[PDB]
RNA sequence: CGCGACCUCAGAUCAGACGUGGCGACCCGCUGAAUUUAAGCAUAUUAGUCAGCGGAGGAAAAGAAACUAACCAGGAUUCCCUCAGUAACGGCGAGUGAACAGGGAAGAGCCCAGCGCCGAAUCCCCGCCCCGCGGCGGGGCGCGGGAAAUGUGGCGUACGGAAG
RNA sequence: AAAUACCGGCACGAGACCGAUAGUCAACAAGUACCGUAAGGGAAAGUUGAAAAGAACUUUGAAGAGAGAGUUCAAGAGGGCG
RNA sequence: CCGCCGCAGGUGCAGAUCUUGGUGGUAGUAGCAAAUAUUCAAACGAGAACUUUGAAGGCCGAAGUGGAGAAGGGUUCCAUGUGAACAGCAGUUGAACAUGGGUCAGUCGGUCCUGAGAGAUGGGCGAGCGCCGUUCCGAAGGGACGGGCGAUGGCCUCCGUUG
RNA sequence: GAAAAUCCGGGGGAGAGGGUGUAAAUCUCGCGCCGGGCCGUACCCAUAUCCGCAGCAGGUCUCCAAGGUGAACAGCCUCUGG
RNA sequence: CGACUCUUAGCGGUGGAUCACUCGGCUCGUGCGUCGAUGAAGAACGCAGCUAGCUGCGAGAAUUAAUGUGAAUUGCAGGUUGAUCAUCGACACUUCGAACGCACUUGCGGCCCCGGGUUCCUCCCGGGGCUACGCCUGUCUGAGCGUCGCU
């Protein structure tokens, strides 16, 4: 009965939506997740992995700062004065 | 909140609430049904608001 | 209608609130018309009154700010979104003064030994 | 789909493949510097003698005389009409014509690699001064300028074939007795170095 | 189930606004690669994460 | 018993500031295996390598000899050519393996503490005004507060230095 | 400081390279669809034509699917179609 | 796109239980055989062993094939269509498909309490990420009932309101 | 053979209350007045909405429970319902 | 005879090889070498007249302003004093997130301010500004049979 009669009895998670990652690998018993960690400061990441890195780094998302500060940069964060207007 | 939405329609629509009702639909949107008291007429201030 | 910027920038304070509140009726107008489903005519407008708000707001949040840092700029502490954004590290580094200070040491080697302007014969 | 397909291995669709090509590939072949020079007196010595010119495949038909040499006031060009007219009194126009008429596409790969056409090597212009001879030339298909101190074997043997069509300047004509001296004078504008 | 977070009842209001066909203007634009929703997922077929 | 200095500690949503996390190719500090090799294997080797941990920067680190040498001496660090697969290490087996000199790229030198002299000669902060600064700065202004003799500033550091 | 390092990041140039079972896993709505409780695993898939001119109208069938026509140099190019 | 002369290589396939993609014979074969069972008439429709309605004959037989909920599912709910593909025959039929519509609370749950337990701070350990431990080595209370000078709302009247 | 939130009664008697009233302080008495936000709520719940790659003879926690025969929630037969 | 079967060619299906392209790679070189409590990377969830994905974006939501550019955008509707694109320095930038009032249920507090309920005078509703820890310099109120001090 351990094969396919057991897998009748699978009804109850572990894994919640993890909400600093969204993946769904916050382990509700131990309340930690498995993919980043939430309530240890630092993002769990390791070099065993290089691919499940390259899925969360700095490519990955928007960028909705990073991006600006890229496009700032070429005009040496130049900040408050406005073009001459007409 | 239900008491937003009882100023909400009192504000813009010169009318006063009995009570509101608010469920969030399967879209993820809330729909408040707003009970208007009877002082008003709700299918005349239907037309005021210009839904038929 | 076509609204513009350069007339709202040279209006009285009062008066863009009642012509912001002037278009959230008209797109409330039209917000009913779009579920009602009437008036096709009535539904590219409704992008002319959202684009609009986003003026008359604006012209609101600009001059509301260029009023803030032409009071607080005679000032030694001001708000923080009135302070320059560069970036955090470029914060934290010395001022303009703060470099230009050299010792009462260095002001004397380098005031008895400048650095010579000289040539040789080849 | 990729589930149990087979990862690893030259043979295996996706996967690498044998022996992957290196960065560390010994790209670069060093030279005996004194056979440098054994292939340019062996370069220039065969682009007198038109035999091995028109072998290479010159137009040199009409060449009126000589391994050309041309007065010094082609250095002190600086427009290619007059650069143009110059190749048409010398008669090596017939060269650039045939450049001309050389120009066609590629055949498969390099099209889409940035070595889209094809054309010849046309009449070398060895010069010694800069007054604009390089500007007057450059535009003209065929062409290729030479500074007479640095001569490279890569555009005096195109191909590794010998006898391209040099055309000479008077000035310049002269510094290659000195470059590389004769059999009993020494190189004067090299340290150790005589004619093999 | 019946019970549910308002966390995950926003999840599966999100996944229900994605389970709709692309609209038939969509491919007579000039740029047209898009047949139909290749993402389109089924109760039976996919169980949607959770 | 009381008020006062002080030392050593508390507490504050006290006034200002600052740290955290990410990226992590390169860079610095730790920690640190086994495949493998030795035709077995345990020391070795793999290798102070992979993984783990912390920390930066536009480069980092190193750096102006408690140096090399033994010459007729050179003279911070870093890197490149070479020394050199050399001296040396090693079941002296497998294997490991520098440095100086030399030739170049660049080349830049220096500051305290201690020892002493100058009425703490020094320094931060608040209030007031003034040009004025999207790197809060220069000047005036107060028997305003604080730091500080359990040592601040100047002179001065091995090449010597101070005073007359 | 300088010479020095740089398989990340921004913006660039070039190739005796690869040419859709190759080259990055990814030339496409690719770290996507999908699988695993999770860590993680992880695809397939480029091409109508010069221009949609993408097959009007007639006629069989319930419609799919046809036969005529019509566009085009070509449908012996008919919507995953060199 | 190719011949010649040189150059270069990821340069020649029948095999590797090779890798990926495709297609054969087997073969219109095995199979569509668990839990008693369907028949008649009519309707809609191009079309009926299956759909719908009536009339039969049956089964589940209150520890049920009934009426509801927890967990899980996530729109599967309900209507209106078409009936390409899917529902291992069919189909006017569906939990398929496409357009829509639908979940209303002081009282029903959640919120709240604590359980086994989890887990900060002080502290201890720790190369370090951190970890231990949860009252143990802690100055671990920011609350009231009381007394005057000031003070604000109210004829500072005398309390609310403050230090 | 659970804690804790929570609620109530008691024992004490610091206090407060008014001076014969237009009584006071006070009340767990009877009416009156105002308010109650936030989130879940559809449906399946199993020989077809869950988990076993699927409308899979598997597995998966409970509530209600008619008549006859009978010791009987046994088996068989029937009613509502399907 | 035929039928069945084999062989070959033509045509037709099946399948996607070949070849030809190539807004993609890979490799090498160059310049630059910039994130974050002023809220980063990331994640969630939203937003278009008709829009699921992809990008673009943040209740001002396929963007506002500004400067440049000088007539489109386009799948289809609709309406030069600058359309539309690029640029971008002004503004704006919801929710989680080092994540910051205490908790992850988006659940419960506080204090000061404002506005409705009013005409301060409380409950109530809504809005706003604050409320995280470690530390630094100064400040403030303290503590000690610490050290002494004066009566």
């Amino acid at each position: 009965t351990k094969g396919t009669s057991s897998f009748g009895k699978r009804r109850n998670k572990t894994h919640t939506l993890c909400r600093r990652c969204g993946s769904k690998a916050y382990h509700l018993q131990k309340s930690t997740c498995g993919k980043c960690g939430y309530p240890a400061k630092r993002k769990r990441k390791y070099n065993w992995s290089a691919k499940a890195k390259r899925r969360n780094t700095t490519g990955t998302g928007r960028m909705r700062h990073l991006k600006i500060v890229y496009r700032r940069f070429r005009h040496g964060f130049r900040e408050g004065t406005t073009p001459k207007p007409k | 909140n239900k008491h937003q939405i009882k100023q909400a329609v009192k504000k813009l629509y010169d009318i006063d609430v009995a009570k509101v009702n608010t469920l969030i639909r399967p879209d993820g949107e809330k729909k408040a049904y707003v009970r208007l008291a009877p002082d008003y007429d709700a299918l005349d201030v239907a037309n005021k608001i210009g839904i038929i | 209608a076509k609204i513009k910027a350069r007339d709202l920038r040279g209006k009285k304070k009062e008066e863009l609130l009642k012509q912001l509140d002037d278009l959230k009726v008209e797109l409330s107008q039209l917000r009913v018309a779009k579920v009602t489903g009437g008036a096709a005519s009535k539904l590219s407008k409704i992008r002319v009154v959202r684009k609009s708000i986003a003026r008359v707001l604006t012209v609101i949040n600009q001059t509301q700010k260029e009023n803030l840092r032409k009071f607080y700029k005679g000032k030694k502490y001001k708000p923080l979104d009135l302070r320059p954004k560069k970036t955090r590290a470029m914060r934290r580094r010395l001022n303009k003064h703060e470099e230009s200070l050299k010792t009462k040491k260095q002001q004397r080697k380098e005031r008895l030994y400048p650095l010579r302007k000289y040539a040789v014969k080849a | 789909h990729r589930s149990g397909q087979g990862a690893f291995g030259n043979m295996c669709r996706g996967g690498r493949m044998f022996a992957p090509t290196k960065t560390w590939r010994r790209w670069h072949r060093r030279v005996n510097t004194t056979q440098k020079r054994y292939a340019i007196c062996s370069a220039l010595a065969a682009s007198a003698l038109p035999a091995l010119v028109m072998s290479k495949g010159h137009r040199i038909e009409e060449v009126p005389e000589l391994p050309l040499v041309v007065e010094d006031k082609v250095e002190g060009y600086k427009k290619t009409k007059e650069a143009v007219l110059l190749l048409k009194k010398l008669k090596a126009w017939n060269d650039i014509k045939k450049v001309y008429a050389s120009q066609r596409m590629r055949a498969g790969k390099g099209k889409m690699r940035n070595r889209r056409r094809i054309q010849r090597r046309g009449p070398c212009v060895i010069y010694n001064e800069d007054n604009g001879i390089v500007k007057a030339f450059r535009n003209i298909p065929g062409i290729t300028l030479l500074n007479v101190t640095k001569l490279n074997i890569l555009k005096l043997a195109p191909g590794g074939h010998v006898g391209r069509f040099c055309i000479w300047t008077e000035s310049a004509f002269r510094k290659l007795d000195d470059l590389y001296g004769t059999w009993r004078k020494a190189a004067s504008l090299k340290s150790n170095y005589n004619l093999p | 189930s019946s019970h549910k977070t308002f966390r995950i009842k926003r999840f599966l209001a999100k996944k229900q606004k994605q389970n709709r066909p692309i609209p038939q203007w969509i491919w007579m634009k000039t740029g047209n690669k898009i047949r139909y929703n290749s993402k389109r997922r089924h109760w039976r077929r996919t169980k949607l994460g959770l």
